[PDB]
């Protein structure tokens, strides 16, 4: 659904650097906090929040923030059928409970943006 | 009980709350008796005594020496001509098992030779811990000072029943770290447990909150 | 609002010039430095309190877990980091304290928790004969729910020697205890999270393998 | 809070430097400038999205509506001023973005609505087969009732002659679509208000009456 995942079928091979950017879309009055980790690529998907923390991770407090930036540090490409790809897993935990008073909406949702960075290139033209 | 009078003006010295003049008076330890085996080990502590045990306890390292004194006697003020010893154990000595053995005589255990007539022997015993500093409390799983032993000197029992009772000082006094008080009844020397079933309150109570 | 980076870890903290230092010194020397975010306790109406043993809290967790059970020696100060998560219509009072050598009682899995950490069963006398009302002779921090939602230590190394062993001996208990009990009105969040942050700070090993 | 005054109009918006400028360029050359204030549209929960076409929006309004109606040729930016107003209790999130020749399609009265404004059928697809999610490329700006209230664009002229009847061709398209639905409790202000806030900058007329 992004464009950059558009772009990216017109080519053939590519790497360099995302950032993936979330928004809280709830109410003023709730708070919480959220763990955003990142596994790199060849590793394991983490199995609960104490082996996620251990890894890369920020800490994601709405009552503060609205708005948070996780940047993969590098992915890559080379296409062939089977594609040769080096890639990571993002996980969303939840740190603490939805802390909301009386007459504020119980659920709330997050938005999820996502880019490339500067040093984002790609090559060999190919159609879809 | 309450009386109105006699406020004073002029602030006092605060030598007085000093950290040594806080303990630098001797008070008694144990009491030693010796009725007619022969002999009496006595370990140092400082935690026998419920005085002296809560008021070491506001810190959690202290560092000082000692400074012991016996006054020794019979069990009614009597005193007769008996010559008697005071050996020290350093830590990590044998201590004397029997009346004879021949941890009496080993040279590195220093003993005082009194007679019950003179003036009371003063020793003093230097910062004896491998630490820096002797700690109350530890939280891990495994503060020794000494043993004194007392004996009276011969190759036969003597005559005569022995009373002694030890003073000690505290010198040279640093402490660290403080704590609260104790407000619960001690219940063993060793570790800091309570009667769970009961809990005295810290305060006395009254009637109602606005009865002063 | 700061966005604190050390390491490969990230927390979302308010720029707050309110930090207290143990005994107004700070922790020196004579990758294990970072964020261990912990898990996350539940205060509910009728709580009591929690304690943590340090640094029996991270003996198995990441690579400062496995550097205090392959090393012999170790020696390091702390910042714990303590910060609650409530609206403006729950109320309540905390009191955070540290306390070297805290020793429990007995009226082992209680003294030595591990990350999760154990409840006080009577904090009248703090679970060691020792009475709630002087324990701000410690270095505390009061965390009120109607001002402000964070509480910040600075811990130094405090021992008698300059290196111990980490697997037996617990230099301080970290003490989070309700003196307020939380209140509100019914149909608000029935239990506030507590979330607890720690990093090592100046922290050294002696022992080989 | 400032209190802005272009003619014989004013308005009081908060002096906020998150303007956008539409493709970093400034409207320029190659008493119609004031501002004008639409009517209000009524967010609900079940809404979908409203659109806006320029300059058919004020070709019936004013004296910006009267030159046009006279004049042949036409040429103006736009500052398009898109602002909510909700409580703390309200959540939801809009999205407003631009559209330079927004085509829409069909599965006129739809295609040139005037001041009112039309309704999207579809708002994933935008009713014209490109997806909501890379609606981002254009210039847009986010409404997030968490944090903001407002929103501002400084649309240039964006055509590939100089200067173009008024009357047939539009040149862009407002897009104001609720991306996280607006919810509440029961007992609070059912529907939202969303008003719209356009002025002309540099605004040129060349054919005669």
């Amino acid at each position: 659904s992004t464009i950059l995942g558009q772009l990216c079928r017109y080519y053939t091979q590519w790497s360099g650097s995302l950032e993936v950017t979330f928004m809280f879309a709830g109410s003023f009055m709730a708070t919480g906090k959220m763990l955003i980790a990142y596994t790199p690529p060849g590793g394991n998907v983490p199995a609960d929040r104490i082996t996620a923390m251990l890894g890369t991770h920020v800490i994601w407090d709405f009552g503060l923030q609205s708005s948070v930036t996780l940047v993969v540090p590098w992915i890559s490409n080379t296409h062939y059928y089977f594609d040769y790809y080096t890639t990571g897993i993002i996980t969303i935990w939840y740190q603490t409970n939805y802390v909301v008073p009386i007459g504020a909406p119980t659920t709330a949702y997050i938005v999820a943006l996502a880019a490339a960075q500067d040093n984002f290139t790609m090559k060999l033209c190919k159609d879809t | 009980n309450l009386i109105e009078t006699r406020c004073v003006l002029n602030h006092h010295s605060t030598q007085e709350t000093a950290i040594g003049n806080f303990f630098s008076r001797a008070g008694l330890v144990s009491i030693i008796t010796m009725p007619t085996d022969g002999y009496v080990n006595w370990d140092i502590d400082l935690m026998g005594y419920a005085q002296l045990r809560r008021k070491c306890e506001l810190f959690t390292y202290m560092r000082f020496d000692a400074e012991f004194t016996f006054v020794v006697a019979k069990p009614n003020g009597v005193l007769v001509p008996q010559l008697l010893q005071y050996m020290y154990v350093p830590p990590g000595a044998p201590k004397p098992t029997s009346r004879d053995s021949f941890a009496w005589q080993t040279a590195t255990n220093p003993s005082v030779f009194v007679k019950m007539t003179d003036p009371p022997a003063q020793v003093s015993v230097p910062f004896m811990s491998p630490a820096s500093a002797y700690q109350w409390f530890y939280d891990g799983y495994p503060n020794m000072m000494g043993t004194f032993s007392i004996r009276t000197v011969g190759t036969e029992k003597s005559p005569h029943s022995i009373t002694l009772r030890v003073y000690m000082r505290i010198k040279h006094v640093r402490a660290w770290i403080p704590r609260p008080l104790r407000n619960q009844p001690y219940l063993f020397k060793t570790n800091p447990n309570y009667k769970g079933n009961d809990i005295k309150c810290t305060s006395t109570s009254r009637d109602k909150i606005t009865t002063l | 609002v700061a966005q604190l980076t050390i390491g490969n870890s990230t927390i979302t903290t308010q720029e707050a010039a309110n930090i207290v230092i143990a005994y107004g010194e700070w922790p020196e020397y004579c990758s294990v430095n970072r964020f261990f975010t912990l898990d996350t306790k539940s205060w509910a109406k009728d709580s009591k309190g929690w304690y943590w043993k340090f640094p029996d809290v991270l003996t198995e967790v990441g690579v400062f877990g496995q550097n205090a059970q392959f090393h012999y020696l170790y020696r390091s100060g702390f910042c714990v980091h303590v910060q609650c998560n409530a609206s403006k219509f729950h109320q309540g009072a905390l009191l955070v304290a540290v306390l070297p050598e805290y020793v429990l009682g007995t009226i082992y899995a209680t003294t030595q928790p591990g990350q999760v950490g154990a409840v006080l069963t009577h904090p009248y006398v703090l679970d060691a004969g020792i009475p709630l009302s002087q324990l701000t002779v410690c270095p505390h921090q009061w965390i009120n729910l109607r001002t402000n939602n964070c509480a910040t230590i600075i811990v130094p190394y405090m021992n008698t020697v300059p290196f111990d062993s980490a697997l037996n001996h617990c230099n301080f208990g970290l003490l989070v205890i309700p003196v307020v009990p939380l209140d509100f009105n019914a149909g608000a969040t029935s239990e506030i999270p507590i979330t607890v942050t720690i990093a090592p700070m100046c922290a050294e090993f002696a022992g080989l393998r």
